[PDB]
RNA sequence: GCUUUACUGCAGGCUGUCGCUGAG
RNA sequence: GCACGGAGGCGAAGAACCAUGGAUUUCCGAAUGAGAAUCUCUAACAAUUGCUUCGCGCAAUGAGGAACCCCGAGAACUGAAACAUCUCAGUAUCGGGAGGAACAGAAAACGCAAUGUGAUGUCGUUAGUAACCGCGAGUGAACGCGAUACAGCCCAAACC
C-alpha cells in the first residue's frame, strides 16, 4: 500500500505507544502496558 | 532561576531578543549533547532554559516588544 | 397604466410641472398620496398630479375616479422623481395636489382646460 | 464456492478509515462519509434518540 | 376623512373585481416567472404592511414567496399499516401555506427575523404571500421603540417556533375561552391534541 | 513559532556520513523544506550547504542529510556541540 | 410468505364537476 | 501531578499550593480561499443575507450543550381475550429551532345568568364529573373554588 504523511505519523505513534513501562516507573510506583499491540495478532485503525 | 523577571524587564527590547537567541542556542546545544547520549547533563537547566525563554517571550509581549 | 386612460404630451407635462414649482413658492401644494387624497376629499384641491411609474399601482389607482366624482382636475406625469422635485422634495412623489395655486392660477386653470380637452 | 472461509480471501479493500472530524475509524474512504459522526454528509453531528433507551 | 390607505384596503377586499383584478392578471404573469423568494422594494398592499408593522425604514425588508396549492405531498406507506393510516390523497399538513411561506422567506434571509406576512393572491396552483422581515442588528431598528422588541435574543427564529402572526392563529391560540383547552399555553404541553 | 532545526541526529550511520562524506544529519521540523533546512543550517553553524536530502521517518520526525562544501569540515562543525 | 369473483381499505387509471378561466 | 526510582534542580529575589485576572494556545473540527481519512495547493467572512462610502467597508447566520422548552412529520407490537373504528398514542422515532428557562398573556373572555368574575402559567380541587365510544373495551375536559406569583402596555388609522 501507499501511505500518506499523516498515516505515517499515526503508525509512528502506534509503534511508540507499543513500548513497555520503563523499569524506573516500577520503582517509583512501588508496582503492565494494557495497550500492547502485536502486528500479527492485533489490527490498527484506518 | 539564574534569570529573574525584574532582570528581564530591565532589559531593552533589543536585549531581550539578544538574550532570547542566546537561550535558544544554549538549549539547542543541550539537546545536541543529549542526542549524543552525552552525560555531562544537568537536567535542571535544560528545563530552566525553556522557562526562561517563556518568560522573555511573555515580557516581550507585555512591554510591546 | 391601468389607471391611466389618456396620454399627456411631453410639452404639456412641462407646463404642468413648471406651474407646480411656482405653486409651492407662490401658493400652496400638498406632497404625498395620502395628503393629496385628502385634498380631493376635502375639496381644497385645484389640480392634482399623479405619476405613471408608480409600483404598486394600488397606491394611486383611486385618484382618477375619486377626482372625477369631486370635480377636481388631474394630470399625469411620467417620472415619479420629477413630480417630487417639482413639488420641492429631495425624494420622489407618487401624487401631488396644488392646493390653491400661486401666480399661476392662470396657466394652471388653462392646463386643466387642455387636459379636459385631452379627454 | 463457499460463502464462508473461501470468500474471506478477497477482502483487501480499504473502506472505513480514521475520520478527520471525530477520530473514529468510520470515515468511508469510498463514500467520503463518516458512518459514526456524519462528516461529509452533515454539518451537524450524527446522533439519534435510539442510541439510548427511550426514557434515558 | 378616508386615508389614501383605505383605498388599497377596499380594492383588496375583492381582488377579482375592478382595476386590481386586471393588475393581478398582469402581475401573476411575471410572478410565475419569478423564483421561490423574491425581495421587493415596496409592499404590494401598503395598507396591509403598515398595519402589520411595516415601516419605510432601514433594516425593514419585504419579500414575496410562492407556494404550491393543495394538500400534503405525501409518500404512501412502505410497511404494515392499519386501514386508518393507509391514507395519502386526503391527508393535509397541519401548518397552513402562509406559514410555509414565512419559513421559506426566513431561511432565505438567515440574519433577518419574520415580523408578519399577508396574502397577495393565487392562481390555479400557486399562492403568493409577502413576508415582512426585520434586521435585528441594524441600529435604526435597535433604536426604534416600536420594533426594537424584535431585537431581543429570545426572538431568534420566531417563525420556526410558531411565535408569528399566522403561527399563533394556526396553533389555535386565537380564543381565550372555550375551545382553547388543548391549545394554550402550547400544543406540546397539552400533549399535542389540538 | 516553530524552529527549523531540532537537534543533531547522531548514530553510527550519521558518523560515517560525517567522516566519509562531509555530511551532517539533523532532526528537523517536518514542515521544513530542503531550502529552509539549508538556510537554517548555514546561519546556525556558519557553513556552506551544498545539498540536502530529506526523509519523513517512522519516528514521526523529519530527517535531513545535509552535505557541506569541501571548504567546510563536518567532523569539526559537529565536534563543537 | 403466497393466492383469489374472502372481509375491509389504500395507491394507480378512466370519467363528470369546480378553481386557474377570458371575448363573441 | 497521579508516581514512594535514579540523577539533577527550584524555593527567604518568599517557591509549592489556592483564588481572580492576563499571556501563550500546533493541526482537523460549524470549519469559512481551494482541495484532502487531521495533510496539501496559490490572498480569501466559503455560502446565504442586512446596511452600504456598492469595497466583504460595517455586521448577521452556521455548530455545541444533561435533559427541560417550542414548532412540524408520525408507527407498530399491544389492549378489545379474534378484528376493521377504537386502543397502545399524538407515544417511539424523524425534520426544524430558542432560552437559562421556554411557551402563554391583558378578553370579539367567563356564563356558579349575575346588582357577578376580571391578563397568563402552574399547584390542589372540581372529577373519573360533563362529553366521546363496534354506546364494546376503553377515552376524558372545562367554568368555578382554595393557593402560588402578580403588571400592565405599544402600534395601524383619524388629525398633523
Ligand atoms: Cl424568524
Ligand atoms: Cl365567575
Ligand atoms: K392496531
Ligand atoms: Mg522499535
Ligand atoms: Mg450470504
Ligand atoms: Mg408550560
Ligand atoms: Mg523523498
Ligand atoms: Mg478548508
Ligand atoms: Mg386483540
Ligand atoms: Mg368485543
Ligand atoms: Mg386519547
Ligand atoms: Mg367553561
Ligand atoms: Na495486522
Ligand atoms: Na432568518
Ligand atoms: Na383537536
Ligand atoms: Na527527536
Ligand atoms: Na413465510
Ligand atoms: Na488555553
Ligand atoms: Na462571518
Ligand atoms: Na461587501
Ligand atoms: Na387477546
Ligand atoms: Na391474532
Ligand atoms: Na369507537
Ligand atoms: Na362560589
Amino acid at each position: 500500500g501507499k501511505k500518506s504523511k499523516a498515516t505515517k505519523k499515526r503508525l509512528a505513534k502506534l509503534d511508540n505507544q507499543n513500548s513497555r513501562v520503563p523499569a524506573w516507573v516500577m520503582l517509583k510506583t512501588d508496582e503492565r502496558n494494557h495497550k500492547r499491540r502485536h502486528w500479527r495478532r492485533n489490527d490498527t485503525d484506518e | 532561576t539564574v534569570l529573574h523577571v525584574q532582570e528581564i524587564r530591565d532589559m531593552t527590547p533589543a536585549e531581550r531578543e539578544a538574550e532570547l537567541d542566546d537561550l535558544k542556542t544554549e538549549l539547542l546545544n543541550a539537546r545536541a549533547v543529549q542526542a549524543a547520549g552525552g552525560a555531562p547533563e544537568n537536567p535542571g537547566r535544560i528545563k530552566e532554559l525553556r522557562k526562561a525563554i517563556a518568560r522573555i517571550k511573555t515580557i516581550q509581549g507585555e512591554e510591546g516588544d | 397604466p391601468v389607471y391611466v386612460d389618456f396620454d399627456v404630451p411631453a410639452d404639456l407635462e412641462d407646463d404642468a410641472l413648471e406651474a407646480l414649482e411656482v405653486a409651492r413658492d407662490t401658493g400652496a401644494v400638498k406632497k404625498g398620496t395620502n395628503e393629496t387624497t385628502k385634498s380631493i376629499e376635502r375639496g381644497s384641491a385645484e389640480l392634482v398630479f399623479v405619476a405613471e411609474d408608480v409600483q404598486p399601482e394600488e397606491i394611486v389607482m383611486h385618484i382618477p375616479e375619486l377626482a372625477d366624482e369631486k370635480g377636481v382636475p388631474f394630470i399625469f406625469v411620467e417620472q415619479q422623481d420629477d413630480l417630487g422635485h417639482a413639488a420641492g422634495l429631495e425624494v420622489g412623489s407618487a401624487a401631488a395636489a396644488v392646493t390653491d395655486a400661486g401666480a399661476a392660477a392662470t396657466v394652471l386653470e388653462e392646463i386643466a382646460d387642455k387636459v379636459e380637452e385631452l379627454r | 464456492t463457499g460463502a464462508g472461509t473461501p470468500s474471506q480471501g478477497k477482502k483487501n479493500t480499504t473502506t472505513h478509515t480514521k475520520c478527520r472530524r471525530c477520530g473514529e475509524k468510520s470515515y468511508h474512504t469510498k463514500k467520503k462519509v463518516c458512518s459514526s459522526c456524519g462528516f461529509g454528509k452533515s454539518a451537524k453531528r450524527r446522533d439519534y434518540e435510539w442510541q439510548s433507551k427511550a426514557g434515558e | 376623512a378616508r386615508s389614501a390607505y383605505s383605498y388599497i384596503r377596499e380594492a383588496w377586499k375583492r381582488p377579482k373585481e375592478g382595476q386590481i383584478a386586471e393588475l393581478m392578471w398582469h402581475r401573476m404573469q411575471e410572478w410565475r416567472n419569478e423564483p421561490a423568494v423574491v425581495r421587493i422594494e415596496r409592499p404590494t398592499r401598503l395598507d396591509r404592511a403598515r398595519s402589520l408593522g411595516y415601516k419605510a425604514k432601514q433594516g425593514i425588508i419585504v419579500v414575496r414567496v410562492a407556494i404550491r396549492k393543495g394538500s400534503s405531498r405525501r409518500t404512501r406507506f412502505n410497511k404494515g399499516r392499519r386501514s386508518k393510516r393507509m391514507m395519502v390523497n386526503r391527508i393535509t399538513r397541519k401548518k397552513n401555506i402562509q406559514r410555509i411561506a414565512e419559513e421559506r422567506a426566513n431561511r432565505k434571509f438567515p440574519n433577518l427575523r419574520v415580523l408578519n406576512s399577508y396574502s397577495v393572491g393565487e392562481d390555479g396552483r400557486h399562492k403568493w404571500h409577502e413576508v415582512i422581515l426585520i434586521d435585528p442588528d441594524h441600529p435604526a431598528i435597535k433604536s426604534d421603540d416600536q420594533l426594537s422588541w424584535i431585537s431581543r435574543t429570545r426572538h431568534r427564529l420566531r417563525t420556526f417556533r410558531g411565535l408569528t402572526s399566522a403561527g399563533r392563529r394556526c396553533r389555535g391560540l386565537r380564543g381565550q375561552g372555550k375551545g382553547s383547552e388543548k391549545v394554550r399555553p402550547s400544543l406540546r404541553v397539552n400533549g399535542a391534541k389540538a | 513559532s516553530w524552529d527549523v532545526i531540532k537537534h543533531p541526529h547522531v548514530t553510527e550511520k550519521a558518523m560515517n556520513d560525517m567522516d566519509f562524506q562531509n555530511k551532517l544529519q539533523f532532526a528537523v521540523d517536518d514542515r521544513a523544506s530542503k531550502g529552509e533546512v539549508a538556510d537554517a543550517v548555514e546561519e546556525q553553524y556558519d557553513v556552506t550547504v551544498e545539498q540536502v536530502n530529506t526523509q519523513n521517518t517512522m519516528d514521526g520526525e523529519k530527517k535531513a542529510v545535509v552535505r557541506l562544501s569541501e571548504d567546510d569540515d563536518a567532523q569539526e562543525v559537529a565536534s563543537r556541540i
